[PDB]
């Protein structure tokens, strides 16, 4: 399994690898890197799906230092009139998008943080890919 | 290079299998051949000859540089082509020649340049034509569209179309019948000279995220004049740069069109007033807003003719004060801002959905709250805290009622459902309820589906509360921590067929409580811990029983109450899953199916 | 047990009797009689307590046509600065008070409605009296 | 006529026992003789002679017409007299003669007429003098009050005192030391000529429900001038007629006094603004409102010096916007109106109580919400719905925290108590909680009392969540529907002494999970259904165990696992209530104490 780095910050060391059999590439960038303290920034994505980016959503399996959390389910785009333009893509169509984010108001602690990322989309709802995120953390 | 056989000799998919030619060593009668991401740098005439029958064909990212003449020739019954992502630099004239029944045609990310030199002139039965993400410079419809009927969609989004002129769309003045659900979004356009759209008709028009300022948008709205679009959709996309100003005299001039259905679909601006804005968007029989933050505004009280409203994912600071003389349906779902509720006045309303908002009701539910008196549907599920101060009063006509995962307060202090004589559905599942009054379900005479899974019981003893509910065919009771049941509890219930009773904590099965159930077919006792019985007076269940799930609970494998295990080898005709019905009590007898161990004692 | 009537209305027939050993008199009036439909009116009370009307409260045992309800607990006066003047009384002191009431928004049904009334007050919290209310009901 | 002996030869009570004379056939050394509602139409000298010792004496409603001279003579150590409801038409001079140590003196509903011909002149040690519900016409203090020191209360309420003059209270200008918690309420008064109260001092002054209009109240407030009352209490009573007007220039002229503690205690008027009203009620170090409906008002933002506030039982329409530079305590309890919350700014606040309001928190708890940073106490219990979006941040100094019977949301999604390193108390009992994260109680290192009774568990299996909580001496776990417990769960817990584990659903007791608890003294397993064990490897509990409640659960009275019942006759030294530990499993062996039935097999 090859390791894919993303960015470093004062208290973050994001990276990720692949879960499943198929390993279709993807390009993710974040500027500036997330400070796991309340951050802001942009998220640039370059992708070419093998399915339709329609009714896309994420299953997140989070792990707080060898302690599982419950399972998270995030619906990115629903059906009609998405907030985003990239969820009108088709197979083979270039997605080249930018989404900004920000958060604040929570304290974390040290340890190997993990999150299994499962994207699901399409007509019969088959998976689009799995990714595995490793986020170390050590506040200053 | 094995092509996966998805449906036996019907559909094969060959994706990413590094091919260079069509796999004609494939069965002779194919349908729905997937062939994408296989490099085919060029096609030849009669390419798909060994496939005389073919319904769906996909060539996505197959990097087709040129489609030669006469290709696809020996290929009819072909309903779909997906030429997505193929950069076509030489599409030969007369291509797509022999295609008798072609309806869908997707050419996205293909390097198009205009529609007049586009070989579909001979086409018919062609309904969709999705030409998105292309390089097209002016919206001048070519003349062969005259011959081309049946065209219903024309989605040219993300194109480089800059502006429009008068005699553009000189076509469409010759169409007695024309349904064209046109969609022009993300086109950077800064001029619409007047009179261009005129005596024209559409069936949808989608312009989102294309005007860079308020003046551009204003005078281009002035450009469209007398359009008569049956459904308009404006807005923008959260994904890119957006307008930095939006107030009253924007959206003006929209007042010359003939709209019937409107939708503003996003707005990055914290709009702060709703009339003298959306002013000439009245008489539209369907209003809709999505994701637009109108946080601080007081005056929602205004008269519009709006036979359908929907406010999905909107933020506020207050519950809006709706006053609509004509509004039949509302969907205030998944909003986030203002977690309260105040009486609205919707005199003619027949549907209502306030779901997953999280708001709280102190005046609960009465005819005084929604101002109507014929509300057939109501969903307050997945909200915060609902306090019952009034049984549904003035709402005697209400066939649907959901509450699941809310927080019902004071539900035991009186007959809370006492007015609902016409009610078929009721879901009070997983509300924080403690049933301690034998008259909770009083008044529901037509209730046929009763769901309540996750509601406590006084001392964990099922009382006789299911009386006068004689139409109940479906009864849900699971995670109700029941340790005992009244021996006469499910009486007067002659129509119950499904009866869920699992995930409680029982320790004795018996058949007397179910001596008289003529219509029962399923009876679930799964996640209990049921070890023995009263005594082997356990009798045959009613004939109707066709299913008795007894799986997943503990058992006691010693000589005594081997008569109980004999009475569970009584029926092989009504058991369900003998695989997970096993032994628990001794250590030596572990994981053993019960009917399996033959012991004398 | 002697029956004590209070008032009739279109759909009410209030009355009451005594529970306990001691039967110290009391005078209760309501004008106009409660219509068990949403009503308004005044409640005139003439009493001479045998304890202090201090930290008074009620235990109500309600019975909806041979179906018990849970138990109700109503605190009339707490400690300092009561809403009412009569909860500053002492033993032997004449209480002669008037309290108005109103309610609306609930439907009831027919049947023998009962409510056991237990007043508690004083320094060691001993009972002041028990009363037993019978409220028939038959809407028009 | 048996006088009830309440405390053996100490206190006897003879109430309603129809007497006519003192029961001197009673023990010779009495204290606290109750004698009320017995008809004594007249008393005589040396009436209470056979009671040489007497602390408390009660004559309530004994209908004493006349108290003759010299009565009560042979009676000292008498600290209390209660002459309530006795209509005295001839109180002879020199009555109450021999009373060496008398402090309390209650003469209520006695038909008094004035205080100058009132025989208490010789009195001393007299602290209370409650003369309420009398017939007194003018507030002119008689001169013998000079000799009468130690008087601390003087409650003359409900009297017919009409107005006051200047040289009334010419006394009290000669008092170097005088504490007089005066209370004049329900006195219909319509004039206070100026200068009357002057250079005077009090320690409370209670005027509620006495002025019939706004002008009367205004100019009578003008009457009191330079009073210096240490605590003022105005208002009215819900019980009678009230003012019909209250706004800005009422309460004016109150600005000449020297108040320190204020209380308005009721108002039937829907007051609608709070400054330019209560305008010269600043610098009062304790503000308080009770039962006053101020529903619609926006401007609470104002500067006052208010070192204590309290808003009990008040109604609003909005959460008030408090901005107080100096306010150390707040009690916003049992309010009813506005069920929300918005950030207040109390820069110096050390106590906070928002209990039984029912309001809802969307911004939950952070230093951003209350504007302070040293909040030692916080009670949000019995509220509506509390959404955790922030672990307590900026509140690192918080020793008390209650949440019980609220509705906590998202409590499992992260370590919600991660900042509270100084926290002794925590009550999350009966919140709708599903513990499914092993790091819920992370951060609480000083927690010694953990109450959580009524919170579910993932699959009903107790995980190892009580780690790093080593000071926990008290642990509450009941109605948590636990069917299994991790064999290594209560480790690192060396200080736990009480350990509640009852009302779950167990079926096997064992001692390995409690092999190492050095400080346990109590261990409750009551409302389970515990029938057998793992195997008779059940070992001695730690020496410290002095109590093992095993009451109230089912048992199995057959030969096998008679070794289990032998192991519960193992200990007679640690059992608790052998009366309700009985038999359940056979029909013939019913209700039988277990250690009682001697069987071989
Ligand atoms: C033995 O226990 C089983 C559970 O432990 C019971 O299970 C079955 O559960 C299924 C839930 O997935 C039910 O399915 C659903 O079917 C209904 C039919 O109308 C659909 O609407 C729902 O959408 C669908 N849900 C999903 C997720 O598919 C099965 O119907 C149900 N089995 C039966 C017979 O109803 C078994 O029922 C129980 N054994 C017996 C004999 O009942
Ligand atoms: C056998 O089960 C009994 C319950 O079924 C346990 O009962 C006792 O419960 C009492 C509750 O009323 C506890 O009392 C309270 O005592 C505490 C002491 O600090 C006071 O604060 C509370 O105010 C008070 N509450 C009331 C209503 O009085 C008893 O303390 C408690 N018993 C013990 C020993 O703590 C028995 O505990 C259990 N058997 C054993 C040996 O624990
Ligand atoms: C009676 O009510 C219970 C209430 O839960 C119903 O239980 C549900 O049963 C289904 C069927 O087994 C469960 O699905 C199982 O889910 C797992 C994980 O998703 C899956 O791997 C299994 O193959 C199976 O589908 C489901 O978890 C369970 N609970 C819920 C909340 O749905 C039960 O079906 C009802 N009985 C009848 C006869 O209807
Ligand atoms: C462990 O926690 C449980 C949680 O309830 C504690 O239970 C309480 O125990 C007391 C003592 O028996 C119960 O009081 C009983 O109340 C009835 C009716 O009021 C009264 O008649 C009895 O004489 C007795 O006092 C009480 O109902 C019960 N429940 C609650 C909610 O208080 C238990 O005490 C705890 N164990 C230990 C050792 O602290
Ligand atoms: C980005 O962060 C990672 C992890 O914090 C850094 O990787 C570590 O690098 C240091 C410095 O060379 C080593 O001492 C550690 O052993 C490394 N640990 C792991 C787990 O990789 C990385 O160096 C950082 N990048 C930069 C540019 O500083
Ligand atoms: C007040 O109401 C009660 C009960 O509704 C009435 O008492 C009943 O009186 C009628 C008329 O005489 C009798 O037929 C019934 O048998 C009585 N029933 C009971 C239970 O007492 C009473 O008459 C009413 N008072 C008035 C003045 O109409
Ligand atoms: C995505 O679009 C931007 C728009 O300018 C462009 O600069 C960038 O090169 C594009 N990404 C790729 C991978 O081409
Ligand atoms: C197009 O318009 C025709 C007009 O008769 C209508 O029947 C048809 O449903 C429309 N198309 C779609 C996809 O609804
Ligand atoms: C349902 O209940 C109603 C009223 O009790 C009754 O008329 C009807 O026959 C029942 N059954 C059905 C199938 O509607
Ligand atoms: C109670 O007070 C009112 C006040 O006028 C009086 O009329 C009435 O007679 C009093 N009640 C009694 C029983 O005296
Ligand atoms: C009365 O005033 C004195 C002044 O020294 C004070 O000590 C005393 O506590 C006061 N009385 C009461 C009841 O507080
Ligand atoms: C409580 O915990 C603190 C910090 O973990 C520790 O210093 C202290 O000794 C413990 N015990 C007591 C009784 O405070």
């Amino acid at each position: 399994q090859k390791q894919y780095w993303v960015c470093n910050s004062s208290d973050a060391s994001i990276s990720y690898t692949y879960c499943d059999k198929m390993q279709y590439p993807i390009s993710i960038n974040v500027n500036p890197c997330i400070e796991l303290k309340g951050s802001k920034g942009l998220l640039h994505i370059f992708y070419i799906p093998r399915r339709d980016l329609k009714q896309l959503y994420f299953n997140l399996y989070i792990t707080v230092n060898t302690m599982n959390l419950p399972k998270r389910k995030e619906v990115i785009c629903r059906g009609s009139d998405d907030d985003y333009s990239f969820c009108r893509a088709l197979k083979g169509e270039t997605v080249n998008t930018t989404i900004s984010f920000s958060f604040k108001g929570i304290k974390f602690s040290k340890g190997k943080y993990k999150c299994v990322v499962e994207a699901i989309s399409g007509s019969p709802e088959e998976m689009l890919f799995c990714l595995e995120f490793v986020i170390l953390h050590q506040p200053n | 290079e094995p092509c996966v056989e998805v449906v036996p000799n019907i559909t094969y998919q060959c994706m990413e299998l590094n091919f260079y030619k069509i796999p004609d060593n494939l069965p002779f009668s194919t349908k729905n051949l997937d062939l994408s991401f296989n490099p085919l740098r060029h096609l030849g005439s009669y390419s798909f000859f060994s496939f005389p029958e073919l319904q769906v064909l996909d060539l996505s990212r197959c990097e087709i540089q040129t489609i030669e003449d006469g290709a696809y020739q020996s290929l009819s019954h072909l309903s779909t082509l997906i030429l997505t992502g193929n950069p076509i630099q030489s599409l030969a004239l007369g291509a797509f020649s022999g295609l008798s029944s072609l309806q869908k045609l997707v050419a996205v990310e293909t390097n198009l340049a205009s529609l007049e030199n586009f070989p579909i002139g001979h086409l018919k039965t062609l309904k969709e034509l999705n030409v998105a993400h292309n390089l097209i410079q002016s919206f001048k419809l070519p003349e062969y569209f005259s011959n081309l009927t049946n065209l219903e969609h024309l989605d040219l989004s993300s194109n480089k179309i800059q502006s429009i002129y008068c005699t553009d769309l000189r076509v469409l003045h010759q169409m007695p019948l024309l349904n064209l659900s046109l969609d022009l979004s993300l086109n950077p356009m800064n001029f619409i000279q007047p009179g261009a759209f005129k005596e024209i008709r559409l069936h949808k028009l989608t312009l989102r995220n294309n005007f860079d300022s308020l003046n551009v948008m204003k005078t281009c709205i002035q450009g469209l004049a007398g359009l008569e679009v049956h459904r308009l959709v404006l807005g923008e996309f959260r994904n890119e740069g957006n307008l930095e100003k939006f107030d009253k005299s924007a959206l003006e001039g929209l007042c010359n069109l003939t709209i019937e259905e409107f939708r503003l679909a996003y707005l990055d601006y914290y709009l702060d007033d709703i009339i003298d804005l959306f002013n000439c968007l009245t008489n539209v029989s369907s209003f809709s807003l999505v994701s637009v933050t109108i946080e601080r505004v007081k005056d929602f009280s205004y008269n519009f003719g709006w036979q359908h409203l929907e406010l999905v994912n909107c933020k506020f600071g207050q519950f809006p004060t709706l006053k609509l003389k004509s509004l039949k349906r509302l969907t205030f779902t998944s909003n986030k801002g203002g977690n309260a509720f105040s009486e609205v006045d919707l005199p003619s309303l027949e549907f209502l959905d306030l779901s997953r908002n999280g708001l709280s009701f102190k005046g609960c539910c009465s005819q005084s709250d929604f101002g109507t008196t014929s509300l057939k549907y109501l969903d307050l599920s997945f909200n915060g805290v609902i306090t019952m101060s009034s049984n549904f009063l003035g709402l005697e006509q209400l066939e649907h009622l959901d509450f699941q995962h809310s927080n019902l307060k004071q539900m035991s202090e009186f007959s809370v459902f006492l007015s609902l004589r016409n009610l078929i559905y009721l879901d009070i599942s997983h509300t924080h309820t403690r049933v301690a009054f034998n008259g909770i379900f009083n008044g529901l005479s037509s209730l046929e589906v009763l769901k309540m899974a996750g509601n406590s019981f006084q001392e964990n003893f099922l009382p006789d509360i299911f009386t006068e509910l004689r139409n109940l065919t479906f009864l849900d009771l699971s995670q109700c921590q029941l340790e005992q049941l009244s021996p006469t509890a499910f009486n007067s219930l002659s129509s119950l067929q499904v009866l869920n009773m699992s995930h409680n904590n029982f320790f004795s099965l018996d058949t007397f409580p179910y001596k008289c159930l003529n219509s029962l077919q399923v009876l679930d006792y799964s996640l209990n811990h049921i070890m023995t019985s009263k005594k082997q007076e356990l009798q045959h269940f009613p004939s109707s029983l066709a299913f008795l799930n007894l799986t997943q609970n503990d058992f006691a494998c010693t000589c005594e109450h081997q008569s109980f295990l004999q009475w569970i080898k009584d029926q092989r005709q009504l058991l369900v899953e003998v695989e997970r019905m096993e032994c628990a009590t001794p250590s030596d007898k572990q994981g053993m199916p019960v009917l399996s161990l033959n012991i004398t004692c």
